[PDB]
């Protein structure tokens, strides 16, 4: 019910290295070297109430600790989400679920074509944040990324982006 | 309807001959790399499913492999969908995705037998290296070498020709019913 | 007796021809893609018992799929049983597990000899593509392929007829005691 | 507890066991995620809970009776024994995924994962059972009380007797 | 060089050698294992697995030479005589072919290729049809009909319907076989 | 677009490809780095770091898609056709590959599966301290024995000595070569 | 004491059924540690002690390469016989009989024997093709065979119809 | 030649590349050890040796053509004319550890290591280390130098690697 | 000597030999505890310690052959003679514990720090500083060698066991 | 004589000196060892007996043998039969530091971030200092420290701190 260190202390010592990487992308627009800097200067901002952390654990998707550390399931975040303004964009959900959909090989055949308009166990996020760093793709510049995916034959990829637009 | 327990379903009822069948219908679709590792269909249901070309509301190209290799009785047991009808479909222009060519090419392997087989190997002792002739290649092999080579094509029929005339003029009509098509 | 043991037995006295019988019939339980590498019948039992059609307790299946390939020699010796048993079970209704429809067609098989064989595949040259009408094709595996054509089933049998008919006419009487049987 | 006889485990057991071992202890070590497993079971020790029966009990549901015999010298019987009179540190639950998990091969492991991925959200990520069931438990999609789904797709891809393994579970709860 | 002993009695026998010795070696060989035997060696190596073949003890190979009448081999490789062999298997007890096998494989070699098409005739109803094509030896349908538990030690009401139709020797033979084993 | 044409040609070529164009490669890319190259893209941009392939120099990658026969990726994706490749490459001073280097690659696209290990048995037998892996095609036995000095443009006795005891033909291609 | 150079002409000569039997053999000399290869094996062997001349024309000899016993370490047969009648031996022989019998089984025997045997074993579903040394190494981990335990063995050996092997360990016990 | 020029070529290396870079630069950082590819190339343009004849000179012993292009505006021509007329920052001796390294694959690499610990201690050298750590290792050691490549022959003959031995022998015969 | 060599050697050496290097003094410059190396060179300098003897045996025991050869001119015949004539800065103890830690591989060494937390507290790395933090605990000495002894046989190295043994019988 | 002290204060380390100045901090705040060794020399509080104390609970065993010619067991003996300079208290904080590795100290000083704020990498001593100055710690007020233990997973160290509770 009330937030503390211990509840960030748990949280960081929980999650695994893919995870605090994960978290630690989907919170760039809201800002840290680690989680645990990051979670506590969200705190001292104001910005970690039980809620925001339940938002950030679901988007990570360990409902395991949601349950466990802050004894919420699913629906509870869902009301949370639907009646509070969301600390991730869509848009970083949408490069976290885009991430998660490619493997390795996809990941080296998209920097292959990129590197054009711009290292080889460099993640989706990381090559989204140089892309960003390069204003080669935004929330609202989505045309390289989704041409990119279209040549290396990610067609539902680029729907789910297509989608991403619709609902903006 | 539970779609994937369905792909998986079908995929049981699709041996390594079926599926070699099926690989090379979508040879236009699934390149030579991305062919390699499939060993099973629920790997070439999954590349399908990354280009679009599959999913629950969009079983047309499934529907369509199906049909080409004869399969009509998963077509029937699990995509409720009869040999009348896929030939309606697939006679209306624009709605067919597997090539006429690719489906010649696939129905003249049908139609050649063993001992037919080595004869053609020995028709193309010329064109093809031993290797690739080797006893360990089946026609689609042999076809897929030839195109490698660029005699064999969508207009470029002359070599084909050749050599099935020395073997059993039943293919020549394949061949002459889809330029006559084209 | 051992359970292990006694299917190891049992398949040491099954040869390639009779595994190619026995997947034949449970080929409504045990689909394409597994029937592919099952080259001994250890697999075979492997494949039935993960579907709890054979184990310990439950040795019905087994005991028909013997008994309809003619194993009777099987039967006694490594499970206890006796043709008369087996005829009581099977007439039982609802107790048999292979449909009388997968019988049927491999007593026909059983009575098609290797001549036989190959005018069948000359009569079904407008139905079947050449490279499977080929001499290494037994008939089992001919009806297999028909079946996947849709024009051999539980009620397509006008091609079967056409070509046993053409065959012999005993053929068309294992046909016609099926057809008379199964409308029950 | 030494760490003499630590060091002599952890240099025994193979990688499979050692993965089997680390999945085994996640409700001991809940908090932590131990890297390797002589770390797992030097915490075990500094919290009190790898006295000469926790470790015979570890080895026992790893299967290594050679370990049992040769490092704590004890046979079968004695170590079941000391699980019918003890609580355990491993829950049937955990075993009882370990025991499926043993029982999938790899063709089945595929189907599985094709099956569930759908409930799943699963990204496109070779994994072995008790990986997917770590992916599972995170996604709060399996539980001891809640292993319906699990049992749906293990039916599903015609594994009827491993359904009835999580059948004969259930009724001992 | 017993090795050596085995490779060269294996390269005297043919192939009719080798189809009577699967058939003399049925009781210890079973079918799935009796199918891949293609040569005389591989039988041997069968039966060295079992130990009923080793450099000390070569009674069973002594005694499957002498009942398919290679006495040449015999005494050749194996320094026997008739005489001794007969010796040694007219006391009961002594044979490790037993002497329903034995009649059945006497049977054979009295039956001519015009009376086995009379014995398949005879089988009609019997034996399912493949099983009597034009390939199939005596051999091969006395180990159908055992298969179908319609021939056996105590089961010859068949075989003698059939062979009285077509020879009386034939039926002496199976006589003298049953009244030899009522004797104790 | 030329990255994107690349990619394409890359998913055009399988394993089997991607090992003949690597022997191909030999005298340019050393035996380190050809170790991880398990897709034709790795290969490509080792290529493009020694500025032996770029948007203005398709000289090598052409030779490389002519000589393994991949005719039909040269006119899809390289406006390329046959006749153009045969009078470049008989122009004296334009092959990139070796003569020596196509002659291998050219006997072992002829040479079968037993003939495979008729060779094998004959090169373990001039190996008699090594045994050699079972797993390996003839292209890796030609590297195996360049790694020993006993196969080279200078020495092809060995090679002959083996490919007599095989078939005619191969020793027509090695004779041709040396002519 | 043995050179690397001498270790690397070894284990370069060796294929790969003889490397995993000589794995085998050596599992009591090593009990603790799961060598991954035959290099690290004889390393390992060289850290405790156990890796003499004569060791390793001990391990050549059971391997039957007499070829690298003359070529690499100058020895024949008589002179390890010799070393081996007046020395202990690194090699049991319990797995010199181990050896020995999976020596004579195929693949399809040793199938049947897991299919024999894997309710006594509790062992799982395993699609991998496993070698006779294999399943004796997964045996001992279940302590269900040892030098003085052959019973089981024996029985599942008699079952698939090998009597010839089951005679080879009766030999073992009565030498013993 | 700038501070920019000089953080894109570190940029553009990877790994591999500026371990290889390091050790070729082994004899001209003597009295300094830098402890990396920035520090390195910083030394040596304080004390002349990285004019962009010498980058250019490092970037082809790298076999970093593209980068020679893209950095430097220069082709090999270019190249090879200042390596003829100018003397080279990278010895010949050092040149041919770097070819050796790159025609040696893991296996025979640590095969190599291997064999060399019967001369050093089992600490010294870590299994899954490079060609160039090796040579490294053996110089400090003092058992491999210019002059002093017999036992480095030894060991290729020992794995097999005549052709190595053989691009040794050629480089004595050029001295 | 000059100063000027002591910082050539200073330079030249890595964190491991100046680790080494460190725990090699810790019998001559036992009143003190030099911070790093040039403050142990200094100190021994000012102590008429640090001859051309005594720093050819430095970097003779931290098998620095190429600095021994580059600053010195001398190889491994000479010191090895320089050393058969000369009493020893660094006395076979130490040399000893070296040694044994240059034959240890990072698993082993790692085995053995987990061995010795039995005997130590969990803040309390290379096999040299477990050395010295058992010396601090009088754990081990030139005539204590047991649990050394002991852990090395635990972890498989009987060559090290035995080294140690060779060791005992030289004194 | 005075010569010992220079020879205690060149042998002890950085960490050591520091335990040293922490567990002599309840006598009578010196800056360095040398200082404080001369200022109990002053007192009459520099006998054998309490340098061995000292050296003791510094764990240099190695400089008991060689400054005072004893051993473990004389300096055990010696504190059963006598008061101690050094209070348990004192002692139960330096040995609960010395079982605390970096991950566990970073993680007691994150939970005490709420109690005490940044402060002034930063040893378990540091931080039992400047809890002192604050008035959150001391040998009576043992509970947020127990606390702190506790969520990290350090149970034996505040059953520890429970049996020297019940010791007083």
């Amino acid at each position: 019910s009330h937030m503390s260190a211990e509840v960030i202390g748990q949280v960081e010592e929980a999650l695994d290295t893919d995870e605090k990487e994960m978290l630690l992308f989907l919170c760039r627009d809201v800002a840290p070297p680690n989680v645990r800097d990051l979670l506590d200067i969200l705190r001292e901002r104001g910005k970690l109430s039980v809620g925001d952390l339940a938002e950030l654990l679901y988007r990570v998707r360990r409902f395991d600790l949601l349950k466990r550390i802050l004894k919420m399931d699913r629906k509870a975040v869902e009301t949370h989400l639907l009646r509070n303004p969301h600390l991730v964009s869509d848009y970083r959900v949408l490069m976290a679920e885009i991430g998660e959909d490619l493997d390795k090989s996809d990941v080296s055949s998209l920097i292959f074509l990129m590197k054009d308009y711009m290292s080889k166990e460099k993640s989706f996020l990381d090559l989204v944040v140089e892309l960003e760093k390069l204003n080669l793709v935004a929330p609202d510049q989505l045309d390289l990324l989704e041409k990119c995916l279209k040549n290396i034959h990610r067609i539902d990829l680029k729907t789910k982006i297509q989608k991403y637009k619709q609902s903006v | 309807m539970d779609f994937s327990r369905n792909l998986y379903d079908i995929g049981e009822q699709l041996d390594s001959e079926d599926l070699a069948s099926l690989k090379f219908l979508s040879l236009d679709y699934i390149p030579q790399r991305k062919q390699e590792p499939i060993k099973d269909a629920l790997m070439l249901f999954q590349r399908l499913q990354e280009k679009r070309m599959l999913e629950e509301s969009n079983l047309s190209f499934l529907k369509e492999l199906l049909f080409r290799i004869n399969r009509l009785d998963l077509l029937i047991t699990y995509l409720n969908t009869r040999k009348e009808e896929m030939e309606r479909e697939l006679q209306t222009p624009g709605r067919a995705q597997i090539s006429a060519y690719r489906v010649m090419l696939y129905q003249i392997s049908e139609e050649v037998s063993r001992s037919e087989l080595r004869s053609f190997k020995g028709g193309l002792q010329e064109e093809i290296s031993k290797c690739k002739l080797d006893d360990d290649m089946n026609l689609l092999d042999i076809f897929i070498e030839m195109e490698k080579r660029v005699i064999l094509g969508e207009g470029k029929l002359d070599i084909l020709k050749r050599v099935c005339a020395q073997i059993n003029k039943s293919l020549l009509k394949i061949i002459n019913d889809y330029e006559e098509f084209s």
